[PDB]
């Protein structure tokens, strides 16, 4: 039934997902990293009695992670549409929006699975030194933060993978959406006289804001903002459904 | 499956002009037409990937629909039992120890059932891709050129096999593909499209065949031999380019030769057989090109 | 283009053994065989890919070479006039302007030669690709399956302007493909590739002893008819009981039945009886599978 | 003739060159890059009276246009390749030396002409601001450097992508190559009982000092090295036309 196709779409997308080699050595490469920046930092500058604050390991292993993590999830949807199988799961309606939902759980499980790792790898590097234990709370709020910027980027770039059958485009427009914004900021948001009422403007527009808080070590939402995220994941989500159920190929 | 006033249009471009399609007491059905008339638009709104369809389609949700489209859709990194069972769970109903081992070996697939399939070769895939496409367990087969680049023996095998797994399960198959003498072999009934429209219906049971008899002649004789010959007997069909002539079968040919002896025309090559789909396709369509 | 005494071993499997071919008074000849037996390792060996052809390979310098290998290579992003230009400048001795119209002209791909080949289509592209080998000016023309995408009037079409071409400029054509009914309209020999050696060579115009033309006559003209056979070509059987006379086979019948109709004789019956390469292949390839 | 299809070869290579828009898209990059660092960092770091210091727009340009030359270097060499064209090439052996002999003289073209395209970037910069001007001999050893360093680079990746006939796998092991070990060194060498005797005998490995070399405003070699490498680019030349008239497809 139903139930059955979609749960074996997601069963088959993790399986596809812990079986490359890829996977462990991008895990192996940013253990390394982080430990290796994180003790150089604590060990060498000041001096201290090897205290170690953890804003700084938390900011930077949650960029390096979130970037690999979207190109796994870029990845992931662009499977199917790289190699053409994408034309065996459109044949019928309950099929097609199957595989939507197939893609949207798939989403939720490989970053339910990722913040587990980023707990992994903040509860070895803590356990290893010595210090003040962070709060629960962080954790739980971090890991919703994780879900609600996976979940909105790749609907984003499921719907233009969805217009536009083409691969590398996706790959490279995923790059440039999260990386040119903090690029562009400081180069030149200073100049303009008319700086300050875009500032003001830049906490509707959900790419600016999303992005920007991506190097805090905290996240903090308004109520509006909290509202109009929402609001936006369930419109990309009911256009995702319109219009894969009325493109013709 | 029905399909009734099918009319699909790109733009001003019509493809389809009231199309109407039924497996009327028919097993296995060829379908017949040029390259680019929109065969292939037929086999895409027949299956499912198109929707703007402006018609209606009669179909159960009991049924299932296997198909094969232009190139073979596998995912080329992965094993051959990987793709195997992810079709057979994904698409059907689930995954059958029993089922899927006689296909195999049915097919004879075993030997190299456990290689990658970027280690393949082009009939490897195509063979495999019949299996996945059996996978579902459908109701309904759509076939688009499934032996494009097989030898003659590896043909008859695959079709025979094919033939003996339509009496195993209740299937029904479409067959769209070129090299018509293949066709011929295994199918009860063949469509012929031009313009977007059915233009024949030949359908072929037993062994009658409707035999005829080839008379061929060069253009200024070929005016006055079809004259003549419609003043007496009845014709058939012509072939204009080649000047060829194909009239029921006639047991005596004295009759026919002293007419046209005393007529002053006179046949290059005289032979009796039984008609095919040769002649029809070519009768059909060599309007347009010469 | 010869080989003597040719023998390629690829670890423990020997592909080809003690294999000799020349050119002897023939302008197109078709290789047949089976898939994965070896028959685009003698392509490559014929073309000049394979260095290690132990053997002997006597070439004239000023022979050029055009080849066809399994699938086209082009250049996707450029166009179809910047891929005759390069390949043109780059194998041939050069471009000109006569030459290239008359041959772009003649397929018929001149309204798309300035679109891009990423819109093109499969034929498209192997007819495309058929004229780029032309583009060399080769003495030799080695095509691999020239006719796979392509309709049944399409494929007629090419290999009519294959012929014609073969004509108003000295060109020797091998072909290698299947749907060998195609072949045998238009082709001078075939040559037959089994367990690594031509095993058998045919010239059908010369034809075999098997293929024979059975003549039926009427009582009375038997004396007469026996005369004029015996005076003009060769009798195999004759048989006064059934009435039946044997000749060797021949494609036209018109000078036969205008002697006869000299005489005052009209056959009561005409047919010929000759194998031809679907049930020759069959006959020797049955051999190894049944 | 031998010498059309060699000519007409490079030729049409060197027409595929100057034919893209992405050539423009990354000169405008790459100066506009240039400009701005050296603008920002030279009129107002320390308020001085305008006066620029060129060291830096030397190693910055001397970078940027190496690393690109190299790319456009590894995809002149590979298109053909990767379409499998190359069959028709591979046919007797006097095109098969050929086709060599075409890819070494357009080489030779590229980097004459990014030689150019640095000299112009130069010229302008030097014609825009006030300051004391270089020497023509400094632009003489520029042009060498181009060449044995694009010569060296582009003669061993033909090597790899013979043996490999992979077209993905030459472009991450040239980036690689190229980028790793001015990266990995500051953070190994210094640490071992071994880095003196490691770094007196880095100096006849080429791959080392070749790459490290790149990024210096200045660049001298004695005669042994010299002698090394231009014998190391004749022995690479000479295995590969050996390895060209050998293989087999």
């Amino acid at each position: 039934r139903g139930s059955h196709r979609i749960l074996n779409l997601v069963k088959y997308d993790l399986y596809s997902i812990f079986k490359s080699p890829l996977t462990y050595l991008a895990i192996l490469v940013v253990s390394s990293l982080i430990a290796t920046q994180s003790i150089l930092m604590a060990n060498s500058m000041d001096n201290p009695k090897h205290i170690i604050v953890y804003g700084s390991v938390f900011a930077a292993a949650k960029w390096l992670l979130l970037i690999i993590g979207l190109m796994f999830v870029v990845k992931t949807i662009t499977r199917d549409f790289s190699q053409g199988t994408i034309q065996l799961y459109m044949s019928k309606v309950k099929t097609r929006v199957g595989y939507i939902i197939s893609k949207t759980i798939s989403i939720i499980l490989i970053s339910i699975l990722f913040a587990l790792i980023h707990y992994v790898i903040l509860i070895v590097v803590q356990a290893s030194s010595n210090g003040k234990n962070l709060a629960f709370s962080k954790y739980v709020d971090n890991l919703w933060f994780f879900l609600i910027f996976l979940l909105f980027f790749g609907l984003f770039l499921f719907l233009i993978t969805l217009a536009s059958q083409k691969t590398a485009m996706i790959f490279s427009l995923g790059v440039f959406l999260v990386l040119i914004v903090p690029f562009i900021k400081p180069f030149i948001t200073f100049i303009p006289r008319y700086g300050e009422k875009v500032l003001d403007a830049f906490d509707y527009i959900p790419f600016a804001y999303l992005t920007d808080k991506m190097i805090s070590s905290n996240f903090d939402f308004s109520n509006w903002q909290w509202v109009i995220s929402l609001g936006s994941i369930v419109i990309f989500f009911i256009l995702n459904i319109l219009y894969v159920a009325k493109k013709d190929i | 499956m029905k399909l009734e006033h099918i009319t699909k249009k790109y733009g001003s471009n019509v493809v389809l002009n009231d199309i109407d399609f039924d497996f009327g007491d028919s097993r296995i059905v060829g379908l017949i037409g040029k390259n680019g008339v929109g065969k292939t638009t037929v086999m895409k709104v027949m299956n499912g990937n198109i929707i703007k369809f402006d018609g209606k389609v009669d179909i159960d949700n009991a049924d299932n629909i296997g198909f094969l489209i232009e190139h073979p859709k596998l995912y080329d990194n992965k094993s051959g039992l990987y793709n195997l069972k992810l079709f057979a769970q994904v698409l059907g109903k689930g995954f059958d120890k029993a089922y899927t081992d006689k296909i195999i070996d049915a097919f004879g697939m075993r030997p190299y059932i456990k290689k990658k399939v970027k280690k393949y070769s082009m009939g490897m895939k195509q063979k495999l891709a019949i299996a996945v496409s059996l996978m579902n367990k459908p109701k309904f087969l759509i076939l688009d050129e499934p032996t494009n680049g097989m030898d003659p023996d590896g043909s008859i095998d695959v079709l025979t096999t094919i033939k003996s797994l339509v009496n195993e399960l209740d299937m029904r198959i479409l067959i769209s593909s070129h090299k018509l003498e293949d066709i011929e072999l295994i199918c009860d009934r063949a469509v012929f499209l031009r313009d977007g429209h059915f233009v024949q219906d030949v359908n072929m049971e037993e062994g009658v065949a409707s035999d005829t008899t080839i008379v061929t002649v060069d253009h200024k004789d070929f005016d006055r031999t079809e004259k003549y010959l419609a003043e007496h007997f009845q014709l058939q069909n012509v072939d204009k380019a080649d000047g060829h002539l194909m009239i029921n079968a006639q047991k005596n040919y004295q009759v026919i030769l002293k007419a046209l002896s005393e007529l002053d025309i006179y046949p290059k090559y005289i032979e009796t057989r039984k008609s095919s789909l040769r002649d029809t396709y070519f009768n059909i369509n060599q309007r347009g090109d010469k």
